[PDB]
């Protein structure tokens, strides 16, 4: 009997074949033998149902509420569209349900209300319209809800937070409107809290402090105006995500004191004033994102203090003077971008002791001086940005020996002398740009090297000389941008062997001859 | 920054009695804390408990286990002078205990108090009226009998009581506590009216009394919670006729009467104008008779509309035409009269969630 | 008030070597270790 449910169940899913071969009446009759089909050992009844990731196409049939003993649904990853059914909610002993990565649509049905039993409720990532109902505050037992990547509309109602089982609040990517409440600080035994990308508007409740469960913090990209709270400074949290909104004021400096915070995004807000120097009190804190606000002063040498930083990122902000030496303390720092400030000075070098950095981008300061050559020591470097800056000097031979960079800019500066021949060493730069430069001499034959190059621009330089043949062993290279130099001589033929070649640049130089008739003029 | 020596034996003799002794091995408890156990100093550095929890609360964050053969509450726990909150949840214990009067000696500081699903045997002990500051009283699904004692009406400052799943008697209490935002008590065995007592708890968002035998009508005062947001009667035995009001209630999202199999009158048509928020409607297998009305048509927020099992006669009002909103439509198993209105978008739409089968008196033409 | 890093130190009940490891699920979250189970921080 329970096999005619399981068969209306099959007639209603679309492209299938060879899936539930399985699940043949004229003769698989143990039906706790089909696939994602399991019975308990005692009843002999149907209680799992598991068909994840299939792909079967159709609908759910109502006929899932003839399993009554079902305790646990998975249908994620099958794009089924449709409704889902009221007959779900005669499940009553279900406890875990799993419709996520599918095409349902329609409302979050009333009869959801039914199941007493439930505790994770898993919809993450269809097209469900429709209010989060308050029908889900009389499923006493619920502990995972799970709605994010969806279209809900409405508020979110301040009855939802008087719930002290529910663990995980997942209603990331709607489109619900509304403020947040303060008696959100009644969900007492949440440890997240996700509303990232919804159209929340109003401010962050100044009873805020009051939620000290909470793990992780997420109210990213909505359009959250007002200040941070003080009593921001009571969370508990790791991860503190406001980034996104429309919050103005200054960073509270109580913010200096949440020591248990492993992840601060404060990033595109409207924050406005200097960054706390307390914030070099956050010993532990491994990620720092205040890029994209109107931050001013100096950066704080006590963000050296941050022993455990990894990933720092100031840059888009109104910043001024030096940049600390006191960086050179930061061991785990992967990725600093200060990039777009008012930055003066030179590169520090003890910036050299940061051994393991993987990042460095100045782009769009005033930074000065030379390419302190201590910088050899980063052999960890994949991606070194110093354009539109006034560095001076040459070309730090060393920047050669720097193994695995990938993308090396240096564009806008005053850099003078002559291209070093160990750039041709970096076999894995994608692209290098030493554009609008004074850079002198030839350009080197040993580019011919660069093997993996998609993309050389030396344009508006000094570079006497040739055109090296040595560029036409080349294969990845598509953009040879060298125009505004004093080049001579006839283009050389081997940049036929140029396949994916589709963007060259040698107007304004002193070239001579007929372009050779190694024309990839695909672009 | 030590703790409170007393305290502290307090704390050893409540993780002994649940089961936990490695406790007793810790040096200093507010210093070498575990998930389940929060301290705050005083103005002289001395350390107090001031939350106490137990249970996997779905084993994440869990909490310490119990022992399920020989485990109880401590009397200990009255030496704990500035505990704030209690916390139990499915932490089962030697036999099914009472739950113990001496929780009430905490009356100076317990703020929350939280019992959930142990097992409980008994009445409540009349003495937790003695937790005159709590603001959380949890008691859901234990096996509870007797009555919801008199004294809970000391509970001034009550946010929010469950008491749900139990198998408590008499009548809903008679109380009027000014901040109570929650009331939920439903699946017990609560007799008697709705107390009218119950419309000026004005701070009330959710009524829960479902499952229930609570009998007599809904009370007319109704109308004076403006923070409503659910009100679930379903499967009492409730009278009618309906509120000639329900205009004040405009944050009612949700009222559910189905089961009220005796509820017997019909739906005025200025029962429900002007419910802006209102989502759900459930009077379903509740003996309602007469037309459908038609301002069930123009209520903007309506999702759920569920009137099947009635007495609902006539036709089907021609405004249902021109309902693009409602998710689900359920009148069937009625004597509803004549033809259909519902547009073609309408229809496939619905699918399925529309029911009208049933109805003898329908003149169906395409759906 | 302010926050702090969740000292394990007694945190794995009568588990020893009870030590704070961090978790991804990307959001970060702590929690207490022992041989190879997990616990929840205090």
């Amino acid at each position: 009997n329970e096999g005619k449910a399981l068969m209306a169940i099959k007639g209603s899913f679309s492209n299938l074949v060879n899936m539930l071969l399985d699940w043949d009446d004229v003769h698989n009759s143990d039906l706790c033998s089909w696939r994602g089909v399991f019975c308990d050992n005692v009843s002999y009844s149907v209680v799992s149902l598991n068909l994840s990731s299939l792909n079967l196409g159709g609908e759910i049939s109502p006929a899932i509420g003839d399993l009554r003993n079902l305790q646990s649904i998975d249908l994620q990853g099958n794009k089924l569209a449709g409704q889902i059914p009221d007959e779900i909610g005669n499940c009553a002993s279900l406890v875990y349900l799993d419709l996520s990565e599918n095409l349902l649509y329609g409302d979050i049905p009333f009869s959801i209300s039914k199941l007493k039993q439930l505790e994770t409720l898993n919809l993450k990532n269809n097209q469900l319209t429709g209010p989060v109902p308050a029908t889900l505050t009389q499923i006493p037992n619920l502990k995972r809800l799970d709605l994010a990547g969806n279209h809900l509309t409405g508020e979110i109602s301040r009855l939802l937070y008087w719930n002290e089982v529910l663990q995980y609040l997942g209603l990331r990517g709607n489109m619900l409107t509304g403020t947040l409440s303060s008696d959100m600080c009644q969900l007492t035994g949440l440890w997240y809290f996700d509303v990232r990308g919804n159209n929340l508007t109003g401010t962050i409740p100044e009873s805020i402090g009051n939620c000290t469960s909470f793990q992780i913090l997420d109210i990213s990209y909505n359009q959250i105006t007002g200040e941070i709270p003080y009593n921001i400074g009571f969370l508990q949290v790791a991860t503190l995500s406001l980034q996104g909104n429309r919050l103005t004021g200054r960073i509270p400096e109580v913010i200096g004191l949440m020591q248990a915070l492993a992840v601060l995004d404060l990033s595109d807000n409207e924050l406005v004033g200097p960054i706390p120097p307390i914030l070099g009190n956050l010993s532990f804190t491994g990620k720092l994102y205040l890029h994209g606000n109107m931050l001013t002063g100096p950066i704080p040498s006590e963000l050296g203090n941050m022993s455990r930083l990894s990933y720092l990122q100031l840059n888009d902000n109104k910043l001024v003077g030096t940049i600390p030496p006191e960086l050179g303390k930061l061991e785990q720092l992967f990725e600093l971008n200060l990039a777009n400030n008012r930055l003066v000075g030179p590169i520090p070098s003890n910036i050299s002791s940061c051994a393991a950095l993987n990042q460095f981008n100045v782009h769009g300061n005033l930074l000065s001086g030379s390419i302190p050559l201590a910088f050899r020591n980063l052999g960890s470097l994949t991606y070194l940005n110093l354009s539109s800056n006034n560095f001076k000097g040459k070309i730090p031979v060393e920047l050669g020996h720097i193994i695995n960079l990938d993308k090396l800019d240096l564009s806008g500066n005053n850099f003078s002398g002559s291209i070093p021949l160990t750039l041709g060493d970096l076999e894995h730069l994608l692209i290098l740009n030493l554009s609008r430069n004074h850079l002198s001499g030839q350009l080197p034959a040993e580019f011919g090297n660069l093997r993996s190059i998609q993309m050389i621009d030396v344009s508006f330089n000094l570079l006497s000389g040739v055109i090296p043949t040595e560029l036409g062993q080349l294969q990845n290279l598509n953009s040879l941008i060298l125009n505004n130099n004093k080049l001579h001589g006839k283009i050389p033929d081997q940049l036929t062997n140029c396949f994916t070649l589709v963007n060259l640049n040698v107007s304004f130089n002193n070239l001579s001859g007929i372009v050779p008739p190694m024309a990839n003029f695909s672009r | 920054a030590r703790t409170e020596p007393d305290e502290q034996d307090a704390v050893y003799d409540i993780m002994r009695a649940t089961g936990n002794d490695w406790a007793a091995a810790i040096p200093d408890v507010c210093r070498g804390r575990w998930h389940g156990i929060e301290c705050m100093p005083d103005q002289d550095n001395v350390y107090h408990v001031v939350s106490l929890s137990f249970g996997a609360l779905s084993d994440d964050t869990a909490f310490p286990t119990c022992d399920p053969q020989r485990s109880y509450v401590s009397e200990s726990l009255t030496r704990l002078k500035h505990l704030k909150a209690l916390f139990f949840y499915r932490c089962l214990g030697r036999a099914p205990q009472r739950i113990p009067a001496f929780l009430g000696r905490l009356g100076s500081s317990l703020q929350t108090l939280v019992l959930r699903e142990n097992g409980f045997l008994g009445p409540i002990p009349d003495e937790l009226g003695n937790l005159t500051n709590l603001k959380v009283l949890d008691l859901h699904k234990n096996h509870l009998n007797g009555s919801i004692p008199l004294s809970f009406n000391r509970f001034s400052g009550l946010r929010s009581l469950d008491l749900s799943g139990n198998r408590l008697t008499g009548s809903i209490p008679g109380f009027v506590l000014p901040a109570l935002s929650v009331l939920d008590l439903n699946q017990n065995l609560l007799t008697g009216p709705v107390p009218p007592t119950l419309t000026s708890c004005g701070s009330l968002i959710k009524i829960d009394l479902s499952r229930n035998r609570v009998t007599g009508p809904i009370p007319e005062s109704q109308n004076r919670l403006n923070q409503l947001v659910l009100l679930d009667l379903s499967y009492n035995r409730l009278s009618g006729p309906f509120p000639s009001s329900l205009q004040g209630l405009n944050s009612l999202q949700a009222l559910m009467l189905k089961g009220n199999n005796k509820f017997s009158t019909t739906i005025p048509e200025n029962a429900f104008k002007g419910l802006k928020n209102l989502m759900i409607l459930v009077l379903s297998n509740t003996n309602i008779q007469g037309s459908i009305p038609k301002s069930l048509t123009r209520l903007n927020s309506l999702r759920v509309l569920h009137l099947e099992g009635n007495n609902l006669t006539g036709e089907i009002p021609l405004e249902f035409r021109d309902v693009k909103h409602l998710s689900e439509l359920r009148l069937n198993d009625n004597s509803l009269t004549g033809p259909v209105p519902f547009e073609r978008d309408t229809v496939w739409r619905m699918r399925r969630k529309l029911r009208l089968y049933n109805n003898a008196g329908l003149c169906v033409n395409r759906d | 008030a302010g926050s702090r890093l969740p000292d394990c130190s007694h945190a794995c009940g009568s588990c020893s070597p009870c030590r704070l490891v961090m978790v991804s699920f990307c959001p970060m979250a702590y929690k207490c270790m022992c041989n190879n189970k997990s616990y929840p921080v205090p």
